[PDB]
RNA sequence: GGGUCUCUACUAGAGAUCCUCUGGUAGGGGGGCGCUGUGAUGGGGUAGAAGGUGGGUCGUGAGAUCCACUGGACCCGUCACA
RNA sequence: CCUUUCGUCUUGAAACACGGGCCGGGGAGUUCACAUCAGUGGCGAGCUUAAGGAGAUUAUCUCCGAAGGCAUAGGGAAACCAAGUGCCCGCAGCCUAGUUUCUAGGCGAGGGGCAGGGUCUGUCAGGGCCUGAAGCCACUGAUGUGAGGCUAGAAACCGGGCG
RNA sequence: AGCAAACUAAGUACCGUGAGGGAAAGCUGAAAAGAACCCCGGAAGGGGGAGUGCAAAGAGCCUGAAACCGGGUGGUUAUAC
RNA sequence: CCCGAACGGAAACAUCUUAGUAGGGGGAGGAAAAGAAAUCAAUUGAGAUCCCCUGAGUAGGGGCGACCGAAAGGGGGACAGC
RNA sequence: AAGCCUCCCGGUGGAUGGCUCGGCUCGGGCACCGAAGAAGGGCGCGGCAAGCAGCGAAAUGCUCGGGUGAGGCGCAAG
């Protein structure tokens, strides 16, 4: 439980965005990453001033990776049924309830899911 | 022994023959009307006494007073909505969302039609 | 080839140019079995004119005393056959 | 790719005899490459009531003249008839394993 | 080791299956033969052969620079090129294609075995979404089954032998799929249900029971591997007559 | 990457432990993400869908998912295939 | 405080080297045949059906159809002739003794080296090829070749017509 | 995209003396109930107030992205990239 | 049924191939054409024509280069004869 | 003030999504027309009729049988 931010808080992440994301919109407005690999590119090259390539050293403990920042561990419910398969129990998963169930549907999955004891994210 | 191709059903009913099109306008006979005429369905024509199944004015009563045979709908007297000006305009309703009510025997042709489907006596 | 590929040709081409021999027109087509082969049809006389066999090989060697009908034989078949107590009968057609 | 023999190979690696540790690796070969014997060369290189083991099919090309028990991943059907026809015995690779004279057997060759 | 039932439900018999339907269940050998028969049923597509070459249209040259590019164009506009409006396709279908996927007689007949195994272990009947309340699989039915011509009286002998919850199930139609399949008459989606092998053909079971939703009938000489593993996915819920076995016994 | 072990109807997953290695073009090799359709399915969702705009969170990453508004009828998770 | 404009040919180029105003949509290793390797599956001294025939719930499915092909014997231009076994090392594994801890000793499938055997040639030694019993079929991928063949691009040459 | 051609007339319009070459373009709503009437305007499916409809991106009609332009919110600006 | 190219490939090119193709001229039909041995093959056998799977990239042609290329026989579909 | 960055609202624009009486490929049928004037073309015909389709000075259709049963005067609502 203690071991959340000795390894997130300190270290603000990179975003690793693509070369010339800021220079063309066409570029810009996709916000994702693309390998460079131009004979003369400066990211490839890992010049000075330069914005870090991707690399596997940048990876998060293993011990919290992929948790919810409220320390549990995040399931998709797209049914009632799904409740009904909770392994362990309520004390290390948090509901993520799907969105496109209707508002009918919904009334009666959180009230099954409060009963459970179940921790939802967006209630 | 046709096609089940949802493009080729649909042409059939957009450009359905004259002859042909008295099948758009079928509708259920009253249960009293299938006591004393031997038959469950038939198609409408005007003088026909209808009575609404379905819609925002489901039980509503009236007589046929107009047809569209190229679509399959029925104009109601006393159903109508009226327009800017304020002339009233009739609401059309499909001839499936009716139940017949009372004909109108005076074609002597159709009489025999109905009697030709098997009446059961006379 | 002869130019530029006739680095190959001198090391893995041999045959690839020329002619050499002739081919006869008039052959005779022979259907040899060994005796190795030979103790299947296909699962005592065995008359192999039967099942379209000319020529008997030298192959190993049987395991019972047999007579065998065929048009040739080899010397080392014939030696091999009279040991295990066997014949063989050189009947060129049954 | 075959259920039954990952499951195979997964338990013959547990057991304590260095016979059957081979047999795991050598099951593991790719398959163009699976080692098979024929009936000929067993009856050469054996003696009556031996024990050979087999790492692959055994198929039947040759002739038995004395009885063997002869433990196999699979036998071709001539080949397995050869073998009983002469007095043998036929096991699988799994039935070995349990066997009680096979938990301390004596007399053993492994064959390919 | 299995029992019989008649049409009541009630037990009457024992008898045991043949050795086949203890073979191991391979998924592996399944979808190789289900995968073979289910390519055999597709058609030839194919593009026109001439569509976007129907033109004359010619490069320019250089020099013109308003001729933008070496490019083919008619009398100024784009034509022919894979890149260009209304052009050809670089790599269009075509009806030359190879579609089948051959197997081995010998191959095909083992994996049919295999997926008749799956059908006798109830632990495969439940995995694959078969609901029922039977306490033995596979059910084993009098040959009187044979000479129902009803499907009122159908559906009475599956309630009584606890298949019917298969029905409902099968009977929420999975409505509408997705995509532009509906376009092209496969509007719906339907789950498979249970499967009846009978002793032949021509019996009157075989119309009866064929507008039930989700099952199928099939005489116990024809059946294979799309019938008992559809989808590639052993373990269909089977039905099987007394007289059907001993013609299951001799392949 | 390698050695030594555990569990699982296993073309793969989930783990424990010990040793060692970490620039890279041409190029060779191992695993994964995404798009459209088909056979199945514990399977589901919908007049409250798909799509759009802005913003949260997860993942080195390709990407996934949620929230508010818009919108008015269709769409997705998993297994296999093309 | 640190940081020259992207892709590219090129020793470097790379920039006073070329293509580059903006945004959306489209846009380039694909198909078949043969061959050879590989990952897996079926049968195995054999493997496999093609065209097709019969049935059926009728382009799926079931039964039949080995014709032919590949493999099983090779050498020689041809007439013609025609094998497959015995010595030594020895890995894994097994046994025995000590488990002191184990090439200590035996037995040693697969593997290596010397020979042997078939055939052509030489007048002997020699020289060439073969012989120590595993293949066929299927799916998928890779590469070669042939077809437009990753996509775009010539100046040209020919046939028949129109001015 | 699919045939060059899903539509007020495709080998149609249009280009060439001729042989010949060769386009573009789909979608209101369940129902026209397609906006009466009043003020402005020369007029305008033009403006404003109304009214119809579940709902007016209401005729230039499904959804309605970006480039581009105008107005506003929050920071900031005429000694310096 | 007659007349009849070049581009390209051979890493040049002329015999060759491309190819009796593209094209030109004449003549039909719902099909055309072929069709009842002056045939094949081999110890005295088969028995009109046509189409499919083969034989087979075999025999064989060729600046013996690039390349080109059968028939008989076997298995079938229909199977007449005047 | 010229302005600069970000978001919101509007315009312009017509991508994205959904739809489809159109295409595309296979199977199966069926298969000649013409001097008794063909195929192809040109001009006409509607109350107001320009185009397409239909028709030919008997020209948006004439006669005789059969089917059908209440509306009809094509795309196209005056």
């Amino acid at each position: 439980k203690p071991a959340k931010k000795n390894m997130k808080s300190p270290g603000k992440a990179i975003k690793f965005l693509r070369f010339d994301w800021d220079k063309y919109y066409r570029i810009g407005r996709q916000e994702r990453w693309r390998k460079p690999r131009g004979i003369d590119n400066a990211i490839r090259l890992e010049l000075k001033g330069y914005q870090p390539k991707v690399k596997i050293g940048y990876r998060t403990d293993k011990q919290i990776r992929g948790l919810h920042p409220s320390g549990l561990r995040p399931i998709l419910v797209k049914s009632v049924k799904d409740l009904e398969a909770f392994a362990k129990g309520k004390q290390d998963v948090i509901i993520i309830i799907s969105s496109t169930i209707g508002l009918r549907k919904r009334i009666e999955l959180i009230k099954k899911a409060e009963e459970l004891g179940l921790k939802i994210a967006n209630r | 022994m046709i096609s089940s191709k949802p493009s080729k059903q649909r042409k059939l009913v957009y450009n359905l023959p004259n002859h042909l099109r008295y099948k758009l306008l079928t509708a259920r006979l009253s249960e009293d009307l299938e006591k004393q005429y031997g038959i469950k369905r038939i198609s409408i024509r005007k003088g026909d006494s209808v009575k609404l199944m379905r819609g925002s004015q489901v039980g509503y009563e009236g007589k046929v007073v107009e047809v569209d045979r190229k679509r399959g709908r029925v104009a109601i007297e006393g159903l109508t909505k009226k327009k800017a000006d304020g002339t009233p305009v009739y609401v059309w309703v499909h001839a499936s969302k009716v139940i017949i009510t009372k004909l109108d025997t005076g074609d002597k042709e159709r009489m025999d039609a109905i009697e030709r489907k098997r009446k059961m006596r006379e | 080839m002869h130019k530029e590929k006739w680095s190959w040709t001198v090391k893995f081409g041999e045959g690839w140019y020329g002619k050499h021999g002739f081919r006869n027109p008039t052959s005779k087509l022979v259907n040899a079995i060994g005796l190795r082969k030979l103790q299947e049809y296909i699962d005592k006389v065995v008359d192999l004119a039967k099942y379209g066999y000319d020529k008997l090989l030298g192959g190993g060697n049987l395991r019972l005393p047999l007579v065998i009908k065929v048009a040739k034989a080899t010397e080392k078949a014939k030696e091999r056959v009279k040991e295990i107590g066997g014949e063989i009968i050189l009947t060129s057609s049954e | 790719t075959n259920i039954m023999l990952r499951k195979l190979i997964t338990s013959l690696k547990k057991q304590d005899k260095a016979i059957w540790v081979r047999v795991a690796e050598e099951l593991e070969a790719p398959r163009r490459k699976r080692a098979y014997i024929n009936i000929y060369k067993i009856n050469r290189y054996s003696k009556a009531n031996d024990i050979i083991v087999v790492p692959g099919k055994v198929l039947g090309v040759g002739n038995l003249d004395h009885p063997v028990t002869v433990v196999a991943l699979s036998f071709s059907k001539p080949a397995k008839e050869k073998i009983l026809r002469s007095g043998g015995k036929v096991m699988s690779l799994y039935k070995a394993i349990q066997e009680l004279n096979d938990f301390k057997g004596k007399t053993v060759r492994l064959m390919k | 080791k299995v029992s019989v039932l008649d049409l009541k439900g009630n037990q009457l018999e024992e008898i045991e299956l043949p050795l086949f339907f203890s073979y191991p269940v391979r998924k592996d050998l399944i979808r190789r033969v289900f995968l073979s028969e289910f390519t055999k049923s597709l058609q030839p597509k194919g593009r026109d052969p001439l569509a976007g070459k129907r033109t004359s249209a010619l490069s320019f040259g250089i020099n013109l620079g308003i001729a933008r590019v070496p490019r083919v164009k008619g009398s100024g506009e784009a034509a022919l090129a894979p890149n260009t409006v209304g052009g050809r396709l670089a790599f269009p279908p075509t009806t030359e294609k190879r579609l089948v996927e051959e197997v081995n007689l010998k191959e095909k007949k083992l994996g049919i075995i295999s997926a008749l195994a799956a059908t006798a272990d109830p632990n495969f009947v439940k995995a694959r979404g078969h609901r029922f309340t039977s306490n033995n699989v596979p059910i084993i039915l009098v040959d009187d089954f044979e000479n129902i011509s009803k499907a009122k009286e159908i559906m009475d002998i599956l309630k009584s032998i606890g298949v019917v919850d298969d029905i409902k199930r099968v009977k929420e139609s999975k409505g509408v799929r997705a995509g532009k399949g509906k376009m092209r008459g496969r509007r719906y989606q339907i789950a498979k249900g249970p499967l009846i092998v009978v002793s032949n053909h021509k019996s009157p079971v075989v119309e009866s029971a064929s507008n039930i939703p989700g099952v199928n009938v099939v005489s116990a000489n024809l059946v294979s591997v799309i019938h008992l593993a559809p989808g590639g996915h052993p373990g269909r819920l089977t039905i099987y007559t007394k007289s059907s076995i001993n013609i299951l016994r001799q392949r």
